[PDB]
């Protein structure tokens, strides 16, 4: 009785990092809503020194 | 009824509005005497009259 | 047969399957510079091998 | 002129403006706790403004006409129905959750611009970073799914990173039992059926997490029910804090243009609260987005902008 | 492939060489200027449905702003158009007429003359 | 909440008939929806339909088929008197015609 | 960033393409792609995060290969024969160099690959700076040095980029990403022209660059970077969806739009020589590029997709800063194909 | 042309395939970067000295200018990247693909 | 004449200045005024046409086709404005806009004395047919409709383009004039061939030709009524139109390249007429009959005889009118019962007499009943078929079987047997749709009463 238009399950086509997904591009992420990735921890050694005995 | 001061008031920013009606009259005016002055010089240089 | 399969399967899915397949192959890149630079390598030999040798 | 980068380029510096007393505050604690007395009165005698505790309907006093709309073109969510029932399948939880999360931070933009446009200070009752603890009460209780916590986190993620947090968060404390027999001497029918696992709940959320991490950035001022009423009190210990360890004073001039620049246009604060996630309990389908957006249109002063409407007095259109 | 640039007597950015004074100017009623101000009454229309704003009603001013700065600009756009074709035809014939042998004026034959291949449509 | 989204139940379809038992079928307005049926009906058939048919009826003869046929008669007329053919193989004249020199 | 020092910096890239344009002499021209890369940079990391970094990195690198392999040949040219002024490019070896390094500025394929991630990496204002300012320097060199171009290489450069841009640009849900094809696409079609009448070549930027700046500004004026995002914006703003689906019909190609007039221009000047097969296959290639922008169209503009509830608040808010030209700029990339002779005042 | 103006374009030739084909390090590009230049540097000189192009003899000086700049440019964005990854390495940079 | 192109740039305004309750009105008036103005246009001379002017011309080929389309603009105005009644305002003013600048694009489609004025025209018509058929349509299956109406057009109309520039480049013009007055034969070379091709291939995907009409279907039962109306009456007569146009240049190469064409038409017509016989949506049949009539009209232009010729132009301006009709016809049981399937609803003759006897005249001139203009161009293209050869009429004859099959039989499904228990919903008959109805059928006798007006110029 009315018009048809576009549901959750038809807008979700659209949602992917990509169309026409393949096995290698359906671990593919879509980026952040803000392009700002998360920090990485990559641990930053110190240098550990012996002063002394000598 | 707003309960901000909406910066545009009830009247008009007249400086705008006169600056933009002076724009318009000044290029129209000039646009008419270099049409003039094109008539005429076209008329000199080809010598109809 | 034919409307609802062979001439669909003919002009306009034809076109469609390729055209998806080569939109797959082209923007399937991991975004690596060394194998489009590689590529970039290839690419500039070729011109100078093909056309500038040929002039 | 409107604040921009041209009124930076030649005079116009924040940093200039604050005078010892900018000093966001925020006054927490569990409900029908007088938080709000409390905040009052610290606006009153440090000469700050005072925010009232953003509603469902904070949105509409600050837009148009400070008269609120009907709920079904603003927020379309009820605290009284939450009450009533709390695990209704038609996701009025979590949408109520979020909406006043939304408002939570316009209220918070519009006191940040207050501030750096002013320079004077600015009391809150609770804060984008107090919001949560609501939600963890909803969760822990089994009011809302874990996608809806999902998505709250998201939205909070993308949005509170960008503002600073407040210089002194001041904390009410009240038993559980105390605060039922409260709201059983209030008389709302409504708040009557809020169990003691809610409450116990909420109390917990705030002294584990809101607590403990807002003692991080700044320190906390914990005050019991009793030693709550006298103002001039807990005013003269505000007065006297070392307010040295927050990000506040790490803040430069182009720090605070940025933040000023973000403040207002408000658009620019809310554009992820409607990020492309599509949970039930928010989605909207396109017949209704498209009927209640034509109702919003059709206010007396809402389809053009504000100094076009001519049905609500507006002249000399044609000139401006 | 540049046709025009180098064409000695060129001033670099003149836009309207004195020559072009020789030729009659378009008319301020050319349907070419009246496009040209269609299209900047169209630009304020558009500014004034963008800007949530009465879109036939909100800026008078504004609209013949609009309107004057699209003719004002049409009308000089118009003139070198028509220099730039002016000069095109002058040189095409001047190369003619210096060159006979490249384009030579052969006999005229009548069609009573000329024999046609029929192809019947059957 | 076992559903995907908030949306509006689908309306019923409104009978014109149920407000205005002599509808027309054009507005749910009676004055807008009878002047609509007026102007349609007077527009189309009493103007465009009857006026058009009359107007094309009386055009005048631009495609000259009476002229055609009196000069007609009259070619055959003198081309009979005169004992000539009533129509000649070549529609031009070959003291006009020059054909190539040579055919072998 | 400082509002003043953001201003310095545009004014530096600008003031290298003028330097580019200007200039008589092969040294100046490089120096001046050397400024405006140096003042480029910063631009596009001037909201921090990692993307932006490694956008930065990759536009860095492939900039100075290629600047580094146009000085090569202007040395070559230099040995060859003792002349410094941009003209005939005396030797064919130093034409190729210059031709294989324009192509890598301007990211004709398959010099491309670069194109799509830069603009995915930065934000929509230095998207809108690199896809519109950036491509006019090595484009007028080229057209400066066009009359002792090799037809074969150009050509099948821009072919490739053609069809490069077509496939690509089926594949991407990210707005950037499409304008990116979209772009190299163009510079194919900016290209192909050149060796037959660099005012087509002229022509056909300055509609590009109109309907891109007009695009940009639409989807700045909407905050959306995904086709999901720019799907709430009918609820919200549909006359500007509506302004967009009638931009992306113009970019299509359509008649009677402004953007059908380059195409068509360009189809006729490569018939007055001969070539007839190659303006055959650019338009059957177009054909893609016009597919994706109707299914953009379609997800925007002539369906309504669902909406978030919070969009409510939106509704009682109105947008700050707008953009002067922005009505202009859509006008002149819609309704301008009656003023096509006008294209005689180019040359 | 003499044996050496061949050494010089094949010493160019070998620092442009050098940059094209990365291993792991950034630094080490950057390296052939700088070797590309000071390649072009050696034979603009040549070939001005050669022919005594008196005015030309400033040229290289400006060359190795806006080399300068390049390097520099190069080790301002190599920090950055390491500052988010504690490496330098080109593996790093795939947030961005085609 | 811009005498009737203005008055359509002044529905523009007037439509957009017009009050929210009398848009239908006053857009059904003026467009009535304007057609009645385009009835000036059929006094027409004998031996050349009327140059109005540099860049329009009206011949006895165009002027019925003119006609037509002003007289449909107010028919889709009647047939639109039921089911868009819940619409917003500006949204009821967009759809007449696009209505409007359609019926534009036509009016100067079918007078442009140039070849590449036509081009940009008969392209420009694409625009606000596939804004109406994506944005107005009911399903979901109209975003993919409009994909095949858009590119099945493009992909045969970009060649065209290129021959038509390289034309100018070889003979220096593509007036219409000079171009039928300095004609050269055309030679048998495969350069020659090709010019063939990309000259007649977006004429023929117009039509459509069988195998190349698979956009049609989907097109015409995707779109709203008004969208069908005009895509089934005038918008598939712009190929006819153009071959028509072009197949002046196209001699004598014409006679060797045609077969191909003649035997899929042929063959086309027979299978499109079969698949009518078993279909289950009432769209697709009056679809796919219109397919069979646009390949009898395909057959007629490729033989290349006046005859034919006049068959053609008669036969295009018969099927127009039938073709509005019946879609129309459809659309008011459609809008009864929300369904397309043709069993769904039966026996309307006893809940809708007059609607029937609608339906009976319709399908009476589907079937070419004599002495009706159908009759008169099928029977004139098949004399001029019989004498290009005499085989010809086993095949002709076949179609005209079948034909009628259907065509009766769709009547049979709808009107006659029993109507349905459960469907308690089928209102009487509104005034606009049966003055919708008449509106369309009476012009139709009345041009039967002087047939010399549509036959074209070669009568
Ligand atoms: C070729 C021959 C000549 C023709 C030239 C080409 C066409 C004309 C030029 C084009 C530009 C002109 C108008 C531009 C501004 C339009 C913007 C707009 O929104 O308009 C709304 C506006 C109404 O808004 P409002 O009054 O403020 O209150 C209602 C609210 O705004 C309520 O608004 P809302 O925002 O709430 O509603 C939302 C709505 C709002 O969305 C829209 O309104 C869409 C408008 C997009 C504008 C077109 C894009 C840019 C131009 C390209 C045109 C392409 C033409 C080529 C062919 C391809 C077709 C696409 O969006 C939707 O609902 C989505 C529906 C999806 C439909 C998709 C189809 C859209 C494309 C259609 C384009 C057709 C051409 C333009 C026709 C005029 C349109 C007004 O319309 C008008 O009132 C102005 C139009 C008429 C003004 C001119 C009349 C002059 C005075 C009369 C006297 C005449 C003088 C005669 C001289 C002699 C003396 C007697
Ligand atoms: C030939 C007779 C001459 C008479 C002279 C005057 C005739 C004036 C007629 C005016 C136009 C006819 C009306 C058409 C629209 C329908 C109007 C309507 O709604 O009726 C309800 C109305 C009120 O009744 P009701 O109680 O509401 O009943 C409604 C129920 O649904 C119950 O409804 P129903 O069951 O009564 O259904 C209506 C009825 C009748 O309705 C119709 O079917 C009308 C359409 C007829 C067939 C159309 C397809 C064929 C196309 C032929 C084109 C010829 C054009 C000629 C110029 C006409 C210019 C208008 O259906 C039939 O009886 C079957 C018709 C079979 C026709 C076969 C004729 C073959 C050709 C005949 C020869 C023609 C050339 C003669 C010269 C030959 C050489 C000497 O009833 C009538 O007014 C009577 C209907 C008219 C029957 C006349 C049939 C012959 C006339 C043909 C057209 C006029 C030709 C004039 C020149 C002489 C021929
Ligand atoms: C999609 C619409 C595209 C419009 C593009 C923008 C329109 C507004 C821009 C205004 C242009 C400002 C120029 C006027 C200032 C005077 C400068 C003048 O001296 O420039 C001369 C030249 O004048 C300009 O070139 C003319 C610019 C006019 C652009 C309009 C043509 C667009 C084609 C038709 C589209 C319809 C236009 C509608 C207008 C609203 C220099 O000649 P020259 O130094 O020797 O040529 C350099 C290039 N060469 C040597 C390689 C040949
Ligand atoms: C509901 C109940 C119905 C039954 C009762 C009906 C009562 C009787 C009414 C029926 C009338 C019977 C018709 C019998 C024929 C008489 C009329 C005929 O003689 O006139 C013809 C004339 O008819 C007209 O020429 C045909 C009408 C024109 C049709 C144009 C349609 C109107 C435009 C509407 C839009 C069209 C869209 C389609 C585009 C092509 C003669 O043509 P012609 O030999 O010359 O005249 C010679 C003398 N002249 C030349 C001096 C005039
Ligand atoms: C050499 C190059 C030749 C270039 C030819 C240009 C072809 C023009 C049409 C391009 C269509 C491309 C469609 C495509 O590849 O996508 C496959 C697509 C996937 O759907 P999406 O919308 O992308 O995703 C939504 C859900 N995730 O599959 C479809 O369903 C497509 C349906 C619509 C396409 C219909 C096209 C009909 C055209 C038929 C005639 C065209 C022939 C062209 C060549 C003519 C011969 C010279
Ligand atoms: C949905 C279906 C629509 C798709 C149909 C599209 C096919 C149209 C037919 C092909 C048109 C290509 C011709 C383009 C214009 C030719 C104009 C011309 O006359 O050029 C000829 C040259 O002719 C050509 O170059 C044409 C070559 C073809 C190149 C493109 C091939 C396209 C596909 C060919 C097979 C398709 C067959 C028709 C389609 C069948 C249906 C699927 C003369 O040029 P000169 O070089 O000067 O010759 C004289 C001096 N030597
Ligand atoms: N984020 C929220 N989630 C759920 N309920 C809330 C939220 N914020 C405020 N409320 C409701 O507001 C009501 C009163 O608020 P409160 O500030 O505690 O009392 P008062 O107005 O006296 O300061 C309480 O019933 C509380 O549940």
């Amino acid at each position: 009785a009315r018009q048809w238009q576009p549901d959750v399950e038809w807008a979700e086509q659209f949602g992917g990092a990509v169309m026409y997904p393949t096995k290698e591009t359906a671990h593919w992420k879509p980026p952040p809503w803000n392009d700002v990735d998360p920090p990485k921890d990559t641990l930053v050694s110190n240098l550990t020194l012996n002063f002394g005995p000598q | 009824k707003f309960y901000i001061r909406e910066p545009p008031h009830g009247s008009p920013d007249w400086l705008k509005v006169g600056l933009t009606l002076g724009t318009s009259v000044f290029l129209w005016i000039y646009l008419i005497k270099q049409h003039k002055e094109d008539v005429l010089e076209y008329k000199r240089r080809n010598g109809l009259e | 047969l034919l409307d609802l399969i062979w001439l669909e399967t003919i002009l306009p899915k034809t076109t469609s399957f390729i055209q998806m397949k080569m939109s797959i192959m082209v923007s399937n890149q991991k975004g690596l510079i060394k194998l489009y630079f590689l590529s970039f390598l290839i690419t500039i030999m070729i011109s100078m091998t093909l056309f500038n040798y040929h002039e | 002129l409107q604040y921009g980068p041209l009124a930076f380029v030649l005079g116009e510096r924040t940093t200039r403006k604050l005078t010892e007393t900018s000093k966001v505050i925020t006054v927490d604690g569990n409900i029908c706790s007088g938080k709000g007395r409390l905040a009052r009165e610290i606006a009153e005698k440090l000469g700050l403004r005072h925010f009232p505790e953003a509603g469902i309907h904070y949105a509409d006093s600050t837009t148009g006409d400070g008269k609120p709309l009907d709920v079904q073109l603003s927020g379309n969510c009820s605290l009284e129905k939450f009450y009533d029932d709390p695990k209704s399948n038609d996701g009025n939880s979590y949408r109520l959750q979020s909406w006043l999360y939304a408002s939570r931070l316009l209220q918070y933009a519009d006191a940040l611009e207050h501030l750096l446009s002013t320079g004077q200070g600015v009391v809150l009752e609770r804060s984008i970073y107090s919001d949560f603890v609501f939600l963890e009460a909803m969760y822990r209780q089994g009011f809302i799914r874990k996608q809806c916590v999902e998505h709250y986190n998201e939205v909070k993620k993308v949005t509170a990173c960008e503002y600073l947090p407040p210089h002194v968060v001041v904390y009410v404390d009240v038993p559980v039992p105390e605060i039922q027999s409260r709201i059983q001497k209030k008389g709302n029918p409504h708040e009557m059926k809020i169990t003691a696992a809610y409450l116990q709940d909420i109390e917990n959320a705030y002294k584990k997490t809101f607590l403990p991490e807002m003692s991080e950035k700044c320190e906390v001022l914990q005050y019991s029910a009793r030693e709550a009423e006298d103002a001039e009190k807990v005013v003269e210990d505000i007065e006297y804090l070392k307010c040295d360890k927050g990000p506040w004073p790490d803040q430069d001039d182009r720090t605070f243009h940025r933040l000023r620049m973000l403040v207002q246009n408000k658009l620019e604060v809310l554009n992820y609260t409607t990020i492309p996630v599509y949970l039930p309990e928010i989605t909207i389908g396109a017949h209704q987005s498209d009927r209640v957006f034509q109702k919003f249109t059709e206010l007396p002063g809402r389809k053009y902008s504000p100094g076009y409407n001519e049905d609500v007095g507006d002249k000399w259109i044609w000139l401006k | 492939m540049t046709m025009m640039s180098g064409r000695p007597g060129r001033v670099p950015l003149q836009f309207l060489p004195n020559e072009a004074r020789s030729l009659p100017p378009p008319k301020l009623t050319d349907p070419r200027l009246v496009y040209m101000g269609f299209l900047g009454y169209c630009s304020g229309l558009i500014d004034n449905a963008i800007r949530r704003r009465p879109v036939v009603s909100a800026g008078l001013h504004r609209q013949l702003l609009y309107v004057t700065s699209f003719v004002f600009f049409g009308y000089y756009l118009l003139k070198r158009q028509d220099y730039m074709y002016a000069l095109r035809d002058h040189d095409m014939f001047a190369y003619v007429k210096s060159h006979p042998e490249d384009f030579p004026e052969k006999d005229k034959k009548t069609y009573g003359e000329i024999l046609e291949e029929f192809h019947p449509v059957r | 909440p076992t559903i995907r989204l908030q949306e509006d139940p689908d309306p019923e379809d409104e009978n014109l008939y149920e407000k205005n038992p002599d509808s027309h079928g054009y507005d749910k307005d009676p004055i807008v929806d009878l002047w609509n049926m007026r102007v349609v009906f007077f527009f189309g058939f009493s103007i465009v339909l009857v006026l058009g048919s009359t107007f094309v009826a009386y055009l005048p003869d631009y495609r000259m088929q009476e002229w055609a046929r009196r000069e007609a008669e009259r070619l055959v007329k003198y081309r009979e008197a005169n004992g000539l053919p009533l129509m000649e193989s070549n529609c031009f004249d070959p003291n006009k015609i020059q054909l190539p020199e040579d055919e072998d | 960033m400082n509002p003043i020092i953001y201003t310095t910096l545009i004014m530096t890239v600008m003031s290298g393409t003028m330097l580019v344009m200007i200039s008589s002499h092969w040294l100046l021209i490089w120096i001046g792609f050397e400024m405006n890369l140096l003042a480029m940079i910063p631009v596009l990391m001037k909201n921090f995060n990692p993307r932006a970094t490694e956008a930065a990195t990759k536009y860095f690198l492939t900039q100075a290969t290629a600047s580094m392999m146009l000085m090569m040949a202007i040395i070559i040219n230099l040995l060859y024969s003792g002349q410094w002024t941009i003209t005939k490019m005396f030797n064919p070896v130093a034409m190729t160099m210059m031709t294989m390094a324009l192509a890598m500025k301007l990211g004709l394929s398959p010099f491309h690959f670069w194109v799509p991630e830069v603009t995915q990496g930065i934000s929509l204002q230095a998207g809108l700076l690199l896809l519109t300012w950036q491509k006019l320097a090595p484009l007028s060199v080229l057209c400066q040095i066009s009359q002792s171009i090799n037809p074969n290489l150009m050509l099948t450069m821009a072919m490739l980029s053609i069809l490069i841009g077509g496939w690509g640009g089926l594949n991407q849900t990210q707005l950037r990403k499409i304008m990116a094809y979209s772009s190299i696409a163009h510079m194919g079609w900016m290209t192909a022209v050149l060796p037959y009448n660099t005012t087509m070549t002229i022509l056909n930027l300055l509609i590009y660059i109109t309907m891109t700046l007009a695009m940009f500004m639409l989807l700045i004026h909407s905050s959306a970077t995904t086709t999901l995002s720019l799907s709430h914006t009918w609820n919200k703003m549909p006359v500007i969806t509506s302004l967009m689906m009638v931009t992306l019909l113009s970019m299509g190609g359509l008649p009677p739009l402004s953007g059908f007039m380059p195409k068509w221009m360009i189809i006729q000047e490569m018939t007055k020589n001969e070539s007839i097969i190659m303006p055959t296959l650019m338009a059957m290639t177009a054909l893609l590029n016009l597919y994706f922008y109707m299914r953009l169209a379609y997800s925007s503009s002539l369906t309504m997709f669902p909406s978030t509830n919070n969009m409510k608040m939106k509704w009682q808010f109105e947008h700050t800063k707008q953009m002067k030209l922005l009505p202009t700029m859509i006008v002149l990339s819609t309704l301008v194909l009656p003023m096509t002779p006008a294209l005689s005042s180019l040359n | 042309m003499p044996l050496v103006y061949m050494n010089i374009i094949m010493a160019f030739a070998i620092a442009l395939a050098g940059l094209l084909m990365y291993r792991s390090h950034l630094m080490s590009s950057l390296l052939c970067l700088e070797g590309m230049m000071l390649s072009l540097f050696i034979m603009s000189t040549l070939i001005i000295l050669n022919t005594h192009f008196t005015l030309a003899n400033m040229m290289p000086i400006i060359l190795l200018v806006f080399a300068a700049c390049e390097a520099a440019l190069g080790l301002s964005l190599l920090v950055m990247v390491s500052n988010t990854y504690g490496t330098d390495y080109v593996q790093n940079l795939n947030l961005l693909q085609c | 004449m811009l005498k009737i192109i203005i008055p359509t740039t002044m529905l523009l305004p007037m439509t957009w200045m017009s009050k929210h309750n009398m848009i239908w009105i006053n857009a059904t008036v003026h467009s009535l005024l304007i057609s009645l103005i385009s009835l000036s246009l059929l006094n027409q001379l004998g031996e050349n046409s009327l140059n109005f002017s540099l860049t329009f011309f009206s011949d006895s080929l165009s002027a019925p086709l003119l006609v037509l389309t002003t007289w449909l603009l107010p028919l889709m105005l009647m047939a639109s404005q039921s089911h868009l009644s819940k619409e917003t305002t500006t949204r009821k003013k967009l759809y007449i806009t696009m209505l409007i600048l359609l019926q534009l694009f036509l009016i100067m489609t079918f007078t442009a004395t140039e070849l590449i004025l036509f081009y940009i025209l008969f392209e420009a018509t694409l625009v606000p047919t596939l804004i109406i058929i994506t944005r107005w349509g009911n399903q979901t299956e109209r975003l993919n409709a409009g994909l095949y109406f858009l590119f099945y057009t493009l992909a045969g109309s970009l060649p065209l383009l290129v021959a038509l520039v390289y034309i100018q480049n070889t003979t220096g013009s593509l007036n219409f004039l000079i171009i039928h007055y300095w004609s050269h034969p055309l030679s048998n070379s495969w350069s020659n061939i090709f010019m063939w091709l990309a000259c007649i291939m977006a004429f023929m995907v117009k039509m459509p030709l069988y195998g190349l009409h698979l956009w049609l279907p989907k097109a015409h039962v995707e779109a709203p009524i008004a969208g069908s109306m005009v895509l089934a009456a005038v918008l598939l007569k712009l190929g006819g139109y153009g071959m028509m146009r072009i197949t002046t240049i196209l001699n004598p190469l014409t006679n060797y390249m045609a077969y191909p064409f003649l035997m899929l038409s042929m063959w086309g017509m027979i299978m499109t007429s079969s698949i009518c016989l078993r279909q289950t949506d009432l769209k697709s049949l009056i679809a796919y009959s219109s397919v069979s009539h646009m390949a009898l009209v395909i057959v007629a232009i490729m033989i290349q005889t006046p005859w034919s010729f006049m068959g053609a132009t008669a036969l295009m301006i018969a099927h127009g009118l039938t073709s509005s009709m019946l879609f129309c016809l459809a659309n008011t049981n459609y809008e009864r019962v929300h369904s397309r399937t043709m069993i769904l609803a039966r026996g309307l003759q006893t809940l809708l007499p007059l609607m029937a006897t609608w339906w009976l005249v319709a399908s009476l001139t589907n079937l070419a009943l004599p002495p009706s203009i159908n009759l008169i161009g099928e029977l004139f293209i098949i004399t001029a078929s019989f004498s290009w050869s005499n085989i010809t009429i086993i095949l002709m004859g076949m179609n005209m079987m079948i034909t009628a099959l259907y065509s009766l039989y769709m009547l049979i499904t709808t009107q006659r047997g029993k109507y349905t228990h459960h469907i308690n919903n089928i209102k009487p008959s509104f005034t606009r749709e049966n003055a919708l109805m008449a509106l369309h059928i009476l012009p139709l006798l009345l041009l039967t009463l002087n047939p010399k007006m549509i036959l074209g110029p070669l009568y």
